[PDB]
Parts: structure tokens; C-alpha cells; sequence
């Protein structure tokens, strides 16, 4: 009952959503108490959709308490078939709903609607956002996708955008592009901009990309497993890895490792004269695992600024960050409270914090410069521009996202402190 | 009887701490509420507003007396960390309802040993029993019963209304000069109004549904008048009041040439607007009978639909009678018909608790938010002149946009 | 008294240019210290190459026909060093306005044309007619009204090194264009060779980016190679569909436009997008972004335009008509101090522009974003920046908004917890 | 010769401006010198700088114009330096005509740092020397310190003089135009800045006596100028050397724990002006096989103390062209080749590791822990090759 005044990853309902509102044709009716509903304007107004989420709750009240609030469950479920007529339903729950023992599988599952029924019952009270996400994706997969005949060329399903999440939108595209260009086919983009068809078509392939580790290693896993599609380890997050991704997917599909550099200006816009100021500065590195993981090769290795402190928030993926840290001979803060995060950079007081939008404001807070290279933000980092953080162009953006804070600060500084 | 789009009455907090800046608002719940909070102050979460806004573990799910002994020891730490509240706030959420935690009873536990440094009052905002701003009407409606007994004769201002709303409306009223004013939100002790049987409940906000029965049952008075909303809305209510204390009207028409006339001239100073356009107001504030009236009568308002969380007779009363008879007081509405009866009306606004805003503004229609107008000044005079702006910048929106 | 200038003096323009061609150079007599902007282009916009502009830097024992002895030493000792494709001359003017061009050895190279050669006007230009009488001369004079090639083909006309993310407009167009199945020649002006130049025949009409540089090389284009240009710009939702239209008219083909990836008009359309509505902006840069993205915001952003002023005022009727367009005036003065002047006045809500009116409004407390050229390192990105077509419209929501969320964040933090 | 590299008299404005307080540093010409003034700036411009940029008859007549035009932005001047351009000697703009004909409280002093006579750091050069002229003599036996060093370090440099034993100081470089530094004959003077050539000539043309100058770079380049300033004062060598020894330590044990990874090192010195001293700078410490130290204007003088002690192996060639020194420094291949210009970052493309003048000139390396960090900045690019090769 502690004094949480700000969760990292909201409930994981809202990460459930994300894979909701991700595939056209897919409607998740959520038994959430009227007023849950803000997660819609989540979804239409932090990532701006023009489209209701299709999340359609029930919004029971005082007066549907008892049976009444599944009564109106089983009202909102067939009220949205023979609406919007999804090709494939996808029912879960609220907090509140867990509270009632309310049940949203029997019930939808009795409705008999023809279309799949997915559940999505989830902890609520012991994880978040991030896991809410995963294995409602990995549950889409394992009830639709399907062990089915290879494609006649080398495909490459792409496992773990999802739709409101830090640019998934960008790096599906960026992925996409590196698998194309080097030879393979981009199979099926799931769950961001994918069906329940594109789920059964995700069979048809010879490996399956992890992307987001935290949004769907659960899935890539279960495809290796079931699929026969080896996932692959490295993300394209930063040169190194990027370079790792290529290698690897280009061993697994056996193609030519085709990868267009001429867009790649990372490696040389640090390494050169301005960013040698980079190498010495003592960064700390908070926030979403995979991506701070990353962060900190691309830190030490192409950018030069030495790495003091890195945690994050994501505890099933404490050890990769632990790991990372201990290259570096560091340790990993793998709590989810801001206020440790507060004071880890107050004993380690950084010149470039990388990390959530919560580490930028307690940066302005302090008066250190801070970048957003994590999960929860605002409608600002969602861009409508092409801003991925995976290949050689999430490489490009890297840079650039992470030395604006440093020249954003030096400006600050040396305007009206030096002149 | 479905789906319904309206907040739960957390999303009040964000205006109610702003003006009682001497009150923890500290909402207890689920992770879910927290992320409403969360969203909803967007960028006040970081400079240490008064929310709190403890969550409940899965162990401090299960039980009772575990989870008010963890109140109290993370209440004790945010006292002594933050010496400076006297009137707190343990609001309640559907988590906390479900699990049927006491907010009344750890209040009384929890002032028996903070005392007079900390008074502690307790409401609802939960989604259960509670809509978007009826969590403001609950909270004024927890300081009511609590509010210092007397018996002199005076008027209030109940609604937890801006603070220049309140400026005004007191220096519009001693221009007048009618009787003691004692505004109902009491942000400190320095201003506690004093209530009792000869006073009167001046109700400025039309979702005050609560307040107004619990100072009735303090034995108050009052002023059946349309809610104050505009240039007749508030001409009606302070009017009424005035009625009710015998004040001249010589005063009333000889000091309101600044506040009344540029009221109306303001309202009314939306040429595009809604002059002749429509307007299906979907469960957002309990305040959709007030709007419609005046913007009915001076912006020249269709009101195909005057739908609502809930109409009150008595205290909409004369409001309503500004309202017309063709559009209904649907209760309970089921926002699914009501997206179809928008699709067949067509209209140029759509006024809802718009998680569906967007989504109705990419099907052409015009969409409008009254939860920023809850949070803006709205009220009286001076303020609902750009309560019609309010109204009019959306379709100036869509106008632009298309 | 300019203590910060807009943009460059008129040969670092044409060392932009000659940056992005591999091989073609430019003989200029610059002192040395007019040899910082040889670092602007590995420096600034931090590339790996020495600016193919020869330089000379004629010291105080070298005053008259020294430095006209100094050209051609300098050119010959150039030519030798790369083997360049091509020899443009001209000077900074400062000792020699017109005093020292000596071609006589500048030609007799192996390079087919000599008569190249960019001749800027004395102390009456910036860094615009440095990239665009580039074009004007290395353009008119090394290449070939070749047969238009099989497939209707194109040209990327105007994007010049040092300029306003102008690599990825180059990116972002020629992606329209084969998507569309416009074939793209060459991208003339920048990352090309002086082949692809001499290609510009292959074309059957060229694709024009921008006036700054790039609207003297398609009006000389239309008017000689006889392939028309693109009169629209893919600068906003309805100058890029207008300029689809336009390509596609004089193309033949179908107006396929890649809209998917366009988000703008929609996130413009959010009711986030409503509390914009009227917020007056002012717009201070160059002409042909001030025009576009005056266009867009008073349209379909939902900001009200209250200032459209420009320091470039050459092509000065155009301006005005995007102005009476707004129903205003355009403050064509080439001064920050008018422009801190007029933001005074107006008091807006959003500066966007250069770097420079960036530093006022954070001077000035008013928010700000950068969609002009003058520029410093920051604003030529590493990412994927393109100015231009679909994805140019949707990093122009996203830019100008982000001093919409200090402006609006900052005062909420501010006025909450004071 | 032919095509050279180094930056114009106009990127000392940078340094003077900062240090010296109340001054003005109006430059004139065109946007070649507004622009690099302003991009080497960087956000200088923007906070609003105290200098300027200005828009044969008719020439002069313009220049008293603009010069007119300093005096009414800015009421507040009496010790302005105006600082003179490429354009301004083309047409041999006499800034002293404007300075004492426009004089007639109101005091305005010429200055002419142009990089077709002046090069990288000789405008503080030519502008400590304009400082000179027209100031009277003084007559008594002060150590009237030069050069625009950094202030913070300015006062280490004061306390030690004064540890020393010396009378006033009254340094040239007038961070208040109160502070007047008389010309004295008997007025003995050391060389905190290398590049002083032409003001050490002009303080020895007026009358005052020049001290012999090692330059102030820790260890023995600080060293031998503080014994010089002892043994002209007659400070005691039990007195110079126990008020003295503490910094030599720190300076030394900041060195050699900043240039660990200066080890087996090539430093080719293209031409910061502070090459011979540089150089000599980068012997001891771990492996630095220095090789061509070039300079943009170079004389020994009684400046020699560098090339006394200064190796063999550094040619020292003054007057350069990176069009063929590139090539040199290709056949060379030098682990670090700190480039002054010309060139520079492209050969940290061509895979040279490239080191820049302008941070060792305006970054605090004089003696201590100035002097200090003169190994960190040269390990700067050195660092950098180390991990993002
Ligand atoms: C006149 C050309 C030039 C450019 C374009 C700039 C801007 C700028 N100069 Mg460098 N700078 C120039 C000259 C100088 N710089 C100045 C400022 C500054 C410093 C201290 C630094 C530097 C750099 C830069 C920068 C990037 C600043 C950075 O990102 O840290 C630009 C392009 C930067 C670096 O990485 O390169 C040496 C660095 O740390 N300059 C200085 C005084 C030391 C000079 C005279
Ligand atoms: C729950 C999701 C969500 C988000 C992320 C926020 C923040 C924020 N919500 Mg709106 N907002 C949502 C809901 C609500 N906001 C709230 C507050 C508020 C208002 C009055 C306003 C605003 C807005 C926004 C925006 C735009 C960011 C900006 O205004 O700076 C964010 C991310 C903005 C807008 O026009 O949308 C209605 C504006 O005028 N929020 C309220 C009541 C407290 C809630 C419940
Ligand atoms: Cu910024
Ligand atoms: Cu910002």
C-alpha cells in the first residue's frame, strides 16, 4: 500500500490493449468499471488513432453489481459482433473486474460467437504494461498461428511491436526494410498492423525476429519451440547489434548479409572531433531493459561517454541487465520505484541520464540533461515522424536523441553562464 | 443498459486539490486508478502534487486490518514528511469499494490520533457509484456535515469552483451586497463558512446532487434557480438568491452593465459557435441540462439530446424549464445507441466523456470535451463568456480541418 | 551590425554543393581565416571529406597581380592533387572583386568543359545564390541533353550539402517517386557524381525540392533540357497531394502516393490537435519553408498565423502572396532584432524558424522549433529527417508541437506545485 | 607555400572578449568573418556578446560612420579595442585615424588582427600590443605580467608572483580600464603566452625590459619562466624554488595520471602556435615521439627557451601548405596529428587520429592544474581512437 505517486507501466490491461488495437479485426471487450475507459483516450490520444480503440468495455456501475455486471459483459461482447463483426474476439479484464471474480472467459466463451475467443486473464496487481502486452501477443499467437508449410522464400515474421509502445511503428518499418533489402520476406508484421489471418500466416516462414524482447519473447520463444523458426537473439538496437541482428538472421536464412549503409551516420557523427567530449562523461542509464540494455553498448562502445549505474524497472528482464552491467563491472537497480531512481543518480550525479520520460522530469528537476529512450512517455514520443530506435537508421536515431539532451544542457549552460 | 463513456470521479482530484491547496487528496486503489491519475494530471504527477495515490499489492489485497495499519503507517510518514495538510482526503476508488475499505472509519481512527493538525474527510470517486466531476460533490458533500455549526442567516457558494470564480461572484456580490458569503469549498480553516438552519445551500454546479441533501440535512434552504452557467442561468440563480434574502432590484439592474450585459454579450459573441447546430451530449458531467438550455436560448442551440449521468428534478428544476421538451433525459444511456443516434442525426457536436472524441471526430463529427470545461472557468459572469468560446473552438476545428 | 547572421557568406554555398559532388572543385581566393567554412562540412554537418573548393589565402606580402599569379599556381597544384572532373573560379572579392580571374590555366586540363566557373555578387548575398548560381553554372555548362531514358525518369533537383536535412528529403522523394513509378536519373545537386550531371538528359522532367538553390537549375531546366518541373513543393498534406498531381500530370502515370505512412492531417485532427486552435505563431525563415508551413498551419494545423516575415527576399512578390493569402504582411528585413521586435509586438505562442529566433524565444519565454536553414550542428541530424513529402508533413507536426509541450508542461509544472 | 590553413587574427576576439572584461572587440567586413566569429561561438552570439561585426575616402568616411555607430549601441565603452579585418587593411582602414580623430572621458584605441597579416592566436597578439602605444610610462620596478591566460589561473599566476616577492603586477591584457599598465624602463616583463611575439616587441620598443620566457605549461615550461621571473627579481632561489615546489607537483603528478594512455605517440603539429612549447610539453610523460612541428608564425627571439629545449626530431618549419603537408603527414602516418586547420577532421576520416588547437587555447592549461589537464586534452582524441575506431 506503499505511496506509489506514479506507476512505470501502467495496469497491464492497457498493455493487453496494445496488442488489442494493434491488428485490424481484432476486438477486445474488456469488463472494466465505467471510467477504465481513459485507457481510450490513451490509445486516441496519446498514440492518436482514428478509431475508437476497439476496446469495448461494459462500464457497470453500482446498479450492475452481482450477475448484473457479467450480464452486461455478455450485452457488450454480442453488441460489438454484430457491430463492428470482428474476425476474431478478444476478452480480458480490468483491476476492478479481477475484484469481482468476474470472469470474462466462460462468459464470452458461452456466447458461442463462430469468431476465435482469446482470453486474456492476466495479472493485474503483481505485473504491468509490459507483460500485460507480451502475453496477450503470445496468446493471440498461440491460439491462432499454426505449425503450416514453410513460405517458398525465406520469411521473417517480425515478433513484438505493438501498437502503443516507444516507436514500434518506426522500427516494424526499419526491420522490415533490413530483411527485404538482404534478401528475406517480411512474412507478417504481428501484432502491430497484423490480423487474425496474418496470426495464422505467421507459420509460414524460417525465423522469427525478436524485436522487443519485453513485448514478445514470450512469442518468439513459442514459435522456436513450435513454429521451427530459430528467433533471433540481437535486436538491431545500436551498430554493434544491428550488425549482430544482420549476422544472425543472415546465418539462419542462409542469404547474403545485404545492408544498406549508406543511411548509417551514428558511427561517424560520434566518433569524430565534436562528440570526443562524449568519452569521459559519467551517463546513467534507467528504464525499459531491452533498449537501456542496448543503450549502454552503444554508449561505451560508439558514443565514448563512460557508463556509472544502470538499472531498470523491468524485473523479468533484470539478468540480461545485470549482465550488461557486469561487462562493464556495474550493478542493475531493478526496483520500480522513481524515488530510487532519484537518489541513484544523486550519488552518481550524471551529466546524460538516458531513460523514461519520468527520469527526463526528474533530470529538469535536478538540471542534468536527460533523453527518453524507454517505455512510458508522452504524446510528444510518439512521433508522427520516421523515428525507429532498431537497424542502422534506429542507430542514426539513437545518436541524435541521446546528444540533444548533452547539446540542449551545454547551450543552457554556457548561454548567460559563460556569456 | 452497456457500455457507458464517463470517467469515475478520481479525474476530480485534479481540480479539487487545486483549490483547497491545504488537503491530500490520498486515493487508495488499484494500479489502474493510479495510471488514470497518472495520465489524467500528465505532467503534475512529477512536481509532487497532493495525490498519493497508494496502490494495493495483491498482499494488501486480501484482508482489512492489513491494509488500514499500512494507510496508517504511510500516512504518518507523509505527515511528518509534509507538515503542512490539515484537511485530508482519503478518497475511495472501485478497488477500494469492491474491497469495501472503510474510508469513513479510517477516518475516524486516523483523526483520533492526528487530532486537530490533521482533519481528515472521506469521499468517493469511484467509477461504481461516481462519474467524472460527481467526485467533487462528494468531497464538497464530506466538508458539509463537518462545516462549523451555526444558525445565523447567510448564503454560500457550494461547488469547489475556481478561485477566481469565487473572487468574482463575492465582488459581484458586494457590489450588490447581500448578506454574509461563505464559500462552501473551504481551502483552509481561514475561510470555513459557517452553516445551519436559517443558512442556505446556493448550489453553483449542477452534479452537486450530494451536497445539496446533506446541507439540507444541516436544515438549510435553497434558491430554486437554474444553475449558474451562463449569462440567464446565473441571472436566474443570483436573482433567486437575492429573492430570497429581499434584496431591491434597483441594485440588481444598476450594478450589472459590466457583469451581466458583457455575460450575454460574451456568451453570445460565438457568430459561428452553435447557432442553429446540434449538440447529443453522452454521459460526461451532469451537466449537459445546464448547457443546453443556454446555448438553446443565447447560442441558438438545436439540443437534439440532453442525455445525462443523472438529472435531478428539484435542482435542474428551473433549469429545465429553460430547456426544452424535445430532447430526452435518457438515463443509463448506453453510449452504443447513442453513437448510432449520432450517425443518424448527423450533428455538428458531440459532447462525451470522449475517449470517443477522436474516434467521433474521424467519422466527420464534430467533437467537443466538457471535462476541460469542468477544469476551466466556466461559471457566472465573466467566465461563461468563454464558456460558449469553449463550445464554439471545435467547430471552428472542424471548420478549418473538415 | 549583424551579430549573428542568417546564413553563410555566398561561397559557402557553393562549397555545399561542390561537397556533395565527388570530384568538381571550385578556385576561390579566400585569405586564410575565410578557411573556417572548409570546416562547416565536417564540422557542422560533420562529413569525412575536404570541401572540393580550392583556396588560395593570399597573405599581406601578396597584394596585386601576386594573387593573380597565386590563382593559377593554386589551380594547377589543385588539378594535380585529385584530377577533378571540372574547374569552377571565382573569389571572395575582397582584394579582387573581378581583378584576378585568370583561366588561362584553369583550362587547358583534361576537363572537357572550363568555361565552368560561379562568379557571386559583391556583398549583396548568403549562403542561397551560393548553391543556386552553383546549378546555374555547373548544370548549364556539364550536362548533355541526353535521350529521355526508356521509363519515365526524373531528377531530384536542389537539395545542396549544409542545407536543411536535405539528405533526407532526397530519400523521401525519390521514394514517392518509384513507388509512384517515377524513375529518378539522378538526385542532381547532392550525393551525385559529375556522370550522373552530365545524365540529365535521361529525365523526362525534373523533380524540384526547393527555390533556395534548386529554382534557377529547374526553370534553366524546363526552359533548355526541355523536361518540365515540378512548380508545387511536398512541403505539407496539401502541397505534397498538389505537387502528386503535378508530377503525375506532367509524368503520365498514376498519382500513387504513399498516404499510408502520412499522419498529420490526422494527428492535426485529435482534439489534443483542438486546444492549438487559433494559437497565433510566428513564422520567421525562409521563403519557401515560411510559405509552406504558413500554409499549413493556418489551414490545417489549427494555429493562427500572425507573422510570415523572411530574410529572403529576393523573389519578394511571392512572398506577400502567401501573405494576402493569410490576409497579412510579410517583414522582409534581414535582421533578428525585428524579429525579437515583432514576437514583442505579437506576443505568439510558437517562433518556429531558425536557430537563431530558437535562442530569442528561449530568451523570450515564448516556445520554438527549428524548420528554417540557418542552423547550427544539432539541426542537421544523424536520423531520419526528411522536411519533404508524406513523412515531411508528419515531422512537421511533430517538431513544431514539441515547443507546444514546454510551453504547456513547463507552465503547469510552474503553476502547480509554484 | 601556397594555399594555407590556419584560422584569421579573429578567433582570439573569442578568448579576448572573455577575458577582459570591459572591452569592445568590433570586428569588420563581411559575413565570412561575422560567421565564423559566430559558428565558432556557438551560443556566444545569442547571450548577446559585448563585441560587433560592421556593415579610400569613402572607405574611411564608412569607417568613421561604423565606428560612431559603436560608440551610440553601446554608452558604455572608454577602453574599446576595435579589431581590424581582411577588407579594412585591403583598403588600409587606419583604425588608429579613426581611434584618435573619433576620441575627441570617450578613449578609443586601434587594434588589427587580420588573417591576411595576422594568423590564429596573433590577434592576441596584435591587440596586447595595441594596448601598448599610446599608454605613459611608469617608474619603478614592477613585473608587469602579460597575456589573456585564464582568470581563474590568473590569480594562481598573481599569488605566486607575489610569493615570489614582486611589486605590482598591473598585467597588460586591462579587465579593468581602471587598471593602466604603465611602459616602464625598468619595468621588467615575462611571456605567459607564446603568441606575443609582436606585443613583446612592442613593450621592448617603448623601453620596458623583457624577462626571459619559457612558456607556462607545467613542469619545466613553467619552471624555467618563474626562475627567469626569480633570478630578474633576484627572488631568492630558496625562496622561488619552496614557494614554488608544491605546484610543480601537482602539475606533474596531474599530468602523468591524465596521459596514461599517451603512450608510444607520434604528435604531428600542423600549424595553435603553441607548437615548440606543445612539444616540448609531450616528451616525459609515458611515449611521445614528436614529429613536424609546424607554425603559422614562428621566431625564436628570447622566446628560444622552446627550441633550446626542445628535441630535434620536430622539424621545425615555419610557413606551411596543407596541400603538401597532408601529404607529409600520409607518408608519416602520426598516431596523433593535432591539425590546426586546413584539413583537420578529415583525417580522423582518413583514419588519422586528429586532435584540434582551439580546445588547448581556450581551455585553462597554464601551470597547476591548468596545465594539469593539458595531458587530458591531448588524450581527447587518443581516448576517442581507443574505443569508437
Ligand atoms: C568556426 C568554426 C567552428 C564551428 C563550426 C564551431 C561550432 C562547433 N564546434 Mg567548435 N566551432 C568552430 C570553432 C571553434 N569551436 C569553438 C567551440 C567549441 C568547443 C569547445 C567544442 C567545439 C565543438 C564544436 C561543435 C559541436 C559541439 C559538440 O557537440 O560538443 C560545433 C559544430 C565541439 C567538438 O566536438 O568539436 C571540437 C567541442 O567540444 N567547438 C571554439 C572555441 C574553443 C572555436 C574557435
Ligand atoms: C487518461 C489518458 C489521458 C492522457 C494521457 C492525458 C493527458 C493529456 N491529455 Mg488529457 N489526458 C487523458 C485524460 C485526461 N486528461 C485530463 C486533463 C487534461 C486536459 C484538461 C487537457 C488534457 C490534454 C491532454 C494531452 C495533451 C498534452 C498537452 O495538453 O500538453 C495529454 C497527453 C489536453 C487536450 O486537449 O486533451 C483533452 C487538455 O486540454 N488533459 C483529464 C482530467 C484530469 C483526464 C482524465
Ligand atoms: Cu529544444
Ligand atoms: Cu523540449
Amino acid at each position: 500500500m506503499k505511496l506509489t505517486l506514479w506507476t512505470y507501466e501502467g495496469p497491464p490491461h492497457v498493455g493487453a490493449m496494445r496488442v488489442a488495437t494493434g491488428m485490424t479485426g481484432m476486438h477486445y471487450v474488456l469488463h472494466a468499471p465505467q471510467g477504465d475507459t481513459y485507457a481510450d483516450l490513451l490509445f486516441t490520444m496519446i498514440e492518436r488513432r482514428g478509431k475508437r480503440p476497439p476496446v469495448s468495455y461494459t462500464t457497470f456501475q453500482a446498479r450492475d453489481l452481482g450477475s448484473d455486471t457479467a450480464e452486461l459483459f455478455q450485452s457488450a461482447c454480442r453488441d460489438a459482433y454484430e457491430r463492428f463483426q470482428p474476425q476474431a474476439i478478444m476478452v480480458g479484464s480490468s483491476c476492478t473486474a479481477e475484484l469481482i471474480q468476474d470472469d470474462t472467459g466462460g462468459l464470452a466463451d458461452a456466447l458461442s460467437l463462430p469468431v476465435p475467443v482469446v482470453h486474456l486473464e492476466l495479472p493485474s496487481y503483481q505485473r504491468k504494461e509490459n507483460f500485460g502486452a507480451d502475453e496477450s501477443f503470445l496468446q493471440i499467437c498461440r491460439k491462432l498461428a499454426r505449425p503450416m508449410e514453410r513460405t517458398e522464400k525465406v520469411s521473417c515474421n517480425l515478433l513484438g511491436p505493438t501498437a502503443l509502445g516507444f516507436r514500434h511503428r518506426d522500427d516494424i518499418l526499419e526491420v522490415t526494410r533490413l530483411l527485404e533489402g538482404m534478401g528475406i520476406a517480411v512474412n507478417a508484421v504481428a501484432p502491430m498492423g497484423a490480423s487474425p489471418a496474418d496470426i495464422a500466416r505467421l507459420g509460414a516462414a524460417h525465423f522469427n525476429v525478436l524485436l522487443y524482447p519485453e513485448t514478445g519473447e514470450s512469442a518468439a520463444r513459442w514459435a522456436e519451440k513450435t513454429l521451427k523458426q530459430p528467433y533471433t537473439k540481437t535486436v538491431p538496437i545500436g551498430v554493434g547489434a544491428t550488425r549482430d541482428f544482420v549476422a544472425e538472421v543472415a546465418a539462419l536464412a542462409g542469404v547474403a548479409p545485404v545492408a544498406d549503409d549508406s543511411r548509417l551516420r551514428q558511427p561517424w557523427w560520434s566518433a569524430s572531433v565534436d562528440s570526443t567530449y562524449l568519452t569521459g562523461k559519467r551517463v546513467f542509464l534507467f528504464g525499459d531493459a531491452t533498449h537501456v540494455i542496448a543503450a549502454a553498448r552503444v554508449a561505451r562502445d560508439e558514443m565514448g561517454f563512460e557508463v556509472v549505474g544502470m538499472g531498470c524497472y523491468n524485473r523479468e528482464f533484470a539478468r540480461p541487465m545485470r549482465a550488461a552491467a557486469k561487462g562493464y563491472g556495474l550493478e542493475a537497480l531493478v526496483t520500480d520505484d522513481y524515488l530510487e531512481v532519484e537518489e541513484a543518480i544523486q550519488a552518481l550525479a550524471p551529466e546524460l541520464i538516458l531513460g523514461t520520460q519520468m527520469e527526463r522530469h526528474i533530470a529538469k528537476r535536478l538540471g542534468i540533461p536527460c533523453a527518453v529512450i524507454s517505455a512510458p512517455v508522452h504524446v510528444q514520443d510518439f512521433p508522427a515522424r520516421y523515428s525507429p530506435q532498431m537497424g542502422f537508421e534506429g542507430a542514426n536515431v539513437l545518436f541524435d536523441t541521446w546528444i540533444h539532451p548533452l547539446t540542449m544542457g551545454l547551450e543552457e549552460h554556457l548561454l548567460t553562464m559563460f556569456r | 443498459r452497456g457500455q457507458r463513456e464517463v470517467f469515475c470521479g478520481l479525474t476530480g482530484i485534479i481540480w479539487l486539490h487545486r483549490k483547497m491547496q491545504d488537503a491530500f487528496f490520498l486515493v487508495v486503489g488499484s494500479r489502474t486508478c493510479a495510471h488514470l491519475l497518472q495520465s489524467a494530471a500528465g505532467v503534475m504527477i512529477f512536481a509532487e502534487p497532493r495525490f498519493g495515490t497508494a496502490v494495493l499489492e495483491e498482499k494488501d489485497l486480501a484482508g482489512l486490518a492489513d491494509a488500514n495499519a499500512e494507510l496508517d503507517r504511510e500516512v504518518d510518514r507523509l505527515l511528518a514528511r509534509r507538515p503542512d495538510i490539515r484537511q485530508l482526503f482519503l478518497v475511495g476508488s472501485c478497488p477500494s469499494e469492491v474491497i469495501k475499505l472503510d474510508l469513513h472509519r479510517a477516518a475516524e481512527r486516523l483523526s483520533a490520533h492526528h487530532g486537530p493538525a490533521v482533519r481528515v474527510y472521506n469521499f468517493s470517486g469511484s467509477g461504481i457509484e461516481t462519474t467524472f466531476t460527481q467526485g467533487e460533490d462528494a468531497c464538497l458533500a464530506s466538508i458539509v456535515p463537518t462545516l462549523p455549526a451555526t444558525e445565523a442567516r447567510e448564503l454560500l457558494l457550494v461547488g469547489a469552483l475556481p478561485d477566481v470564480v469565487e473572487d468574482q461572484a463575492v465582488s459581484l456580490l458586494t457590489q450588490l451586497g447581500i448578506g454574509p458569503v461563505r464559500c462552501l469549498p473551504a481551502h483552509h480553516a481561514a475561510e470555513a463558512p459557517g452553516v445551519g438552519p436559517n443558512t442556505v445551500f446556493a448550489l453553483v454546479q449542477p452534479f452537486l446532487g450530494d451536497t445539496h441533501g446533506a446541507l439540507t440535512r444541516r436544515g438549510a434552504r435553497h434558491i430554486a434557480a437554474p444553475f449558474p452557467f451562463g449569462e440567464e442561468g446565473t441571472t436566474l440563480w443570483l436573482k433567486a438568491i437575492a429573492d430570497e434574502f429581499g434584496v431591491s432590484a434597483e441594485t440588481f439592474e444598476a450594478v450589472t452593465a459590466a457583469p451581466r450585459a458583457r455575460a450575454r454579450k460574451a456568451v453570445a459573441a460565438a457568430s459561428e459557435g452553435l447557432r442553429g447546430k446540434s449538440v447529443f451530449f453522452l454521459p460526461d458531467s451532469q451537466l449537459e441540462p445546464s448547457l443546453a438550455r443556454f446555448l438553446t436560448r443565447e447560442c441558438g442551440m438545436s439540443a437534439v439530446e440532453v442525455g445525462t449521468p443523472f438529472l435531478h428534478r428539484g435542482i435542474l428544476g428551473p433549469d429545465l424549464d429553460l430547456l426544452a421538451e424535445g430532447p430526452v433525459l435518457s438515463e443509463g444511456q448506453d453510449v452504443e445507441r447513442q453513437l448510432d443516434r449520432v450517425r443518424a442525426a448527423r450533428p455538428d457536436l458531440t459532447v462525451c466523456g470522449l475517449g470517443l472524441a477522436n474516434p467521433l471526430e474521424a467519422e466527420g463529427f464534430t467533437t467537443k470535451w466538457a471535462i476541460e470545461l469542468v477544469f476551466t472557468p466556466v461559471h457566472f459572469y465573466e467566465q461563461a463568456g468563454d464558456l460558449a468560446g469553449l463550445f464554439s473552438r471545435p467547430v471552428r476545428r472542424r471548420a478549418i480541418l473538415r
